[PDB]
RNA sequence: CUCGAUGUCGGCUCGUCGCAUCCUGGGGCUGAAGAAGGUCCCAAGGGUUGGGCUGUUCGCCCAUUAAAGCGGCACGCGAGCUGGGUUCAGAACGUCGUGAGACAGUUCGGUCUCUAUCCGCCACGGGCGCAGGAGGCUUGAGGGGGGCUCUUCCUAGUACGAGAGGACCGGAAGGGACGCACCUCUGGUUUCCCAGCUGUCCCUCCAGGGGCAUAAGCUGGGUAGCCAUGUGCGGAAGGGAUAACCGCUGAAAGCAUCUAAGCGGGAAGCCCGCCCCAAGAUGAGGCCUCCCACGGCGUCAAGCCGGUAAGGACCCGGGAAGACCACCCGGUGGAUGGGCCGGGGGUGUAAGCGCCGCGAGGCGUUGAGCCGACCGGUCCCAAUCGUCCGAGGUCUUGACC
RNA sequence: GCGAAUGCCGGCAUGAGUAACGAUAAAGAGGGUGAGAAUCCCUCUCGCCGUAAGCCCAAGGGUUCCUACGCAAUGGUCGUC
RNA sequence: ACCGUGAGGGAAAGGUGAAAAGAACCCCGGGAGGGGAGUGAAAUAGAGCCUGAAACCGUGGGCUUACAAGCAGUCACGGCC
């Protein structure tokens, strides 16, 4: 559901799907990058080219299992964890991503175009 | 934690299924048998569902408990015997009932308690 | 009376059926749509399509997590009554035994080792 | 603005758009039971019962305090002051109007008698490096010449559960004029199935 | 490890073996015969209150 | 004082006060436009993150943050841990020594005990009492708990404006952390609830089961209770005194000054308002209801007896209350337990016979079968019979009838 | 000729009727004998050993072994064992 | 005696009475042991039993004690007996 050290997944112009975030973006006390949330990491895993590189970026929270509870007693839990990196103002990193719909996400809002963008089976 | 709590027994879930049992055996062997304050109380409970399936009267039932206590001289002992005797009645064909004194070395309090005629 | 009663009472009030769709079954991935919604009011009959897997069961209760392969794994869990719903139609079978939490699928599956079942 | 009674359950609910969860609250409807009429006992108040156990068992003074203003037969009672008694019965059929705010409490589930474990936050002590302790066990309590001793009054070990007490705001959401109870939301302070009471103040300017 | 320092007096010694104390045991009569039965029992004697089913051999 | 004995580091866990206050606000000042800094006096309220490496607290570094303070208490804490430490013998070399041996040079290991008596703290009870004997509802002097803060947005992009840029005032929403309750929901448990399984000795061979494979052999799920990572809520208003600091009216300084005189402004702080204790506050008990003045003896007979179930205690039986205990509802004119029964929610179609396959098993009767705490029916059983203790009502004065 | 020398020898106190009973390899019944039987005897349910909690030779012990009476001492209370 | 392997160390306990007449017998009790009868000059001379004190624990009686902070005490005084 959460974490702080992070071996988190992602696929959206990353180095791998895969970084570690330190911790939570939001009220200085983090301890939880949690669902639909914005956070803070370093690559874990490589990457053929791409001008991703093994720096650290900040971004926002997708997936996570262990509840996925929304404001209409909408439920559900996805047996993945990942979000999409972040390029300062947010602006997501990559021109796409592989994975799909469901609130929490375009309700945080900030990020329509993650929104529109991975759209589709996966 | 704890407090609100159901089924209430001692020594080890093992060890008492154990004696509910080798009890509810003696006393349906005697009618009456003399123990300790709850090992009545509760082995009531015990023979108790158990002459319920000894009424319950059939090949299944009897399968049943028979599963429970391992012999035929009672097993049909019970279920013929005496489970006509209460087959009619609304349970509580236990009798658990406190003695006069209480075993030595102790004083642990004890009693006879029996099929309820 | 108490809690039972008065209770089972308000609910009955609110959910009232959730919607007399008793359509349970054990398997049976199969689909439906909620009002779940949002952005201008669109509340869309979305339907999602999920290999059945739990359930909470009084007055409040929940077809639960029906794994779909979307392209990754992800499970849907909803509430039943949760007047959330509409369309809600099976398409796949009732079988397979174990009961529910089964997720050996969501797990190891292997489209194969699903079908196998 | 005050209702009493006897806690039923907790369950979930739905509203508006969206499900969110409540609580059941039942009250027959207390009586004026006893009056405090100010030159009587000038903390004015109104004090009341709200339903009845066995009438074959019963004090005298218990039958002929009701005798007073006389009203019925049962047992739970109790009072609350600056509450005036535009009635000499009530139930809240209306007495309390859904779609409002209040604030409420009760008896508080009883506990067990828990250390540093419980009683108090953080669970115990660590574990490993050290076991002869093994994961969580009690704090520290003073020291050398600083009180010189040991001090007076930090969370203890034990005995805290049975007490009583009560939540702020909450939400009034329903109400069933008929079987006289209302739908709260509420954090089911203590049981449930037992004894609680509602009243509303909060001229809180948000 | 850690002894006292000496013992309040014989004193002290009562004031605890002192709100200790040795209370008596409940007691009325034979719902049958006599002596006394303490609440729900019977004995080597009358023994019951429907079936004595005791005493006597 | 201490060598008949005071455990030194580092850390842990629970911390407690302090202000030269870090973030908080209140401020006069600016070389203050705004914004933002920076310059002092007032005020501890809450608050005052994670890791890295280092036995190091300090420190330097990563990432944030409103912020990530200094320090008092033997640099708090061994009768509460930890024990890398430096500091018993080893052995290591590097270094002195003629060498024995040595170095606050270093590096590898290196047997930290604890059945509480006292006062102290946490709880829970037994007294005896707050001059009738009683069942129950209160009000609090006085004490305890929590008072933090971010960002978005309207006003409002106008106050400042060259422009880039952002405002007192005041108003919305969302959140972090933490505190208080609580399970519906979410997920965690469930030593017996159900279901699958190998090996094995037993029943009676076959199935159908049985103990042991831990104190459940293993596995997959699993109420109810308890419980986060799930849910409600809270930190307010708002009232009155004020800190720095701002003023009014006004002299003594026949012009002036907030200034003894008299009046006002004003801080997230102080008393209250907020919940939680509480007359064993001998300075209450205040109110409600209710039993009435029994017998015999040297008198201020405030001593000895039955006394009123006025009431309660005892024993019993029950309790999310619970170590004992006290608290709490009940004892058969009851539902109190267990039982049974209906039902929920659990398991996942039984046991047998029946139908296709040499068989393995497959399908049927089966979503059956079997079930513990959850709603509630019904005296089936066991709450029988009993016992004991528990007012008469001090002297005195004043008031009414 | 003596407090007084953590004195010397012998009593007697104290925490204490709390800590403790020597292995978490469990036991429950019926009848029996008894002045009294949780704690003895039979018999019936039941768990743990079994590769040992097997038997066996030897060592070393040196009473005891048995049979019959008895329990005030002794078993870490029992106790007619 | 008893600790140590051996070498070796190395306790404690003196008295019933004048003489045994030291306890038939009856009574609670399994027993011990307990009330009586007899002993006798005494048996608070009764078998570990002369003289048999201090310590400590006990049964009854007197005064005293629940808003109390003190080694102790103790000077005073007032209430009890």
């Amino acid at each position: 559901m959460i974490q702080p050290q992070t071996y988190l997944e992602v696929a959206d112009n990353t180095g791998a799907r895969k970084i570690m975030c330190i911790r939570v973006l939001k009220g200085s006390n983090a301890k939880y990058a949690t669902v639909g949330d914005v956070i803070v990491a370093s690559v874990k895993e490589a990457i053929p080219r791409g001008a991703v590189k093994e720096g650290d970026v900040v971004k926002a929270v997708v997936v996570r299992t262990k509840k996925e509870v929304k404001r209409p007693d909408g439920s559900a839990i996805r047996f993945d964890d990942n979000a999409a990196v972040i390029i300062n103002n947010q602006l997501e990193p990559r021109g796409t991503r592989v994975f799909g719909p469901v609130a929490r996400e375009l309700r945080e809002k900030g990020f329509m175009k993650i929104v529109s963008l991975a759209p589709e089976v996966l | 934690r704890h407090l609100k709590s159901g089924r209430k027994l001692n020594r080890h879930s093992s060890h008492r299924l154990a004696l509910y049992r080798n009890q509810a055996k003696s006393l349906l062997t005697h009618g009456r048998i003399t123990t300790t304050v709850p090992k009545a109380k509760e082995l009531r409970g015990f023979v108790d569902h158990l002459i319920h399936l000894a009424k319950r009267g059939d090949l299944h039932a009897r399968r049943l408990v028979l599963r429970d206590l391992q012999d035929v001289k009672l097993v049909r002992k019970l279920f013929d015997e005496i489970a006509p005797r209460y087959r009619d009645r609304q349970g509580g064909y236990t009798r658990v009932l406190k003695l006069a004194e209480r075993r030595r070395g102790d004083g642990a309090p004890l009693a006879l308690v029996e099929l309820v005629e | 009376m108490n809690r039972g009663a008065l209770i089972k009472l308000v609910e009955s009030r609110y959910v009232r059926t959730d919607l007399p769709e008793f359509r349970p079954g054990d398997t049976v991935r199969v689909s439906y749509k909620v009002k779940e919604g949002n952005r201008t009011r669109i509340q869309d009959f979305e339907g999602i399509v999920i290999r059945i897997r739990r359930n909470g069961f009084n007055t409040t209760f929940t077809v639960r997590k029906v794994s779909y392969g979307v392209g990754v794994e992800r499970i849907f869990p909803l509430h039943s009554p949760l007047i959330q719903k509409i369309d809600i139609v099976q398409r796949g079978r009732a079988r397979r035994a174990k009961l529910y939490f089964i997720r050996n699928l969501s797990d190891r599956e292997i489209r194969r080792k699903l079908r196998a079942d | 603005m005050k209702g009493i009674l006897g806690v039923k359950v907790g369950m979930t609910r739905i509203f508006r758009d969206d499900r969110a969860v409540p609580v059941t609250v039942i009250l027959a409807g207390p009586c004026p039971v006893v009056q405090r009429r100010t030159p009587e006992k000038d903390g004015y108040t109104a004090v009341q019962l709200g339903f009845l156990p066995q009438n074959p068992k019963r004090v005298n003074r218990p039958l002929k305090g009701h005798f007073a203003k006389a009203g019925v037969e049962p047992v739970r009672i109790l009072r609350e002051i600056r509450d005036f008694n535009p009635e000499g019965d009530t139930v809240t059929v209306e007495i309390f109007k859904p779609g409002e705010r209040v604030d409420v409490t009760g008896t508080s589930k009883g506990r067990g008698f828990a250390g540093v474990m419980k009683r108090w936050n953080f669970a115990g002590g660590p574990d490993s490096h050290g076991a002869h302790k093994i994961h969580r066990h009690p704090g520290s309590i003073g020291n050398r010449k600083t009180p010189g001793r040991v001090y007076k009054g930090k969370k203890m070990a034990g005995h805290y559960g049975a007490e009583r007490v009560t939540v702020m705001n909450l939400e009034v959401v329903d109400v069933i004029p008929e079987e006289n109870l209302l739908l709260v939301k509420g954090a089911v302070p203590g049981p449930n199935g037992g004894l609680v009471i509602v009243r509303e103040t909060k001229k809180a300017a948000k | 490890h850690p002894v006292p320092k000496k013992k309040t007096s014989k004193a002290r010694r009562d004031a605890r073996r002192s709100h200790h104390a040795l209370t008596p045991p409940t007691l009325v009569p034979c719902p049958e015969c006599k002596a006394m039965k303490p609440p729900h029992t019977v004995c080597p004697e009358c023994g019951y209150y429907a079936g004595r089913k005791v005493l006597e051999v």
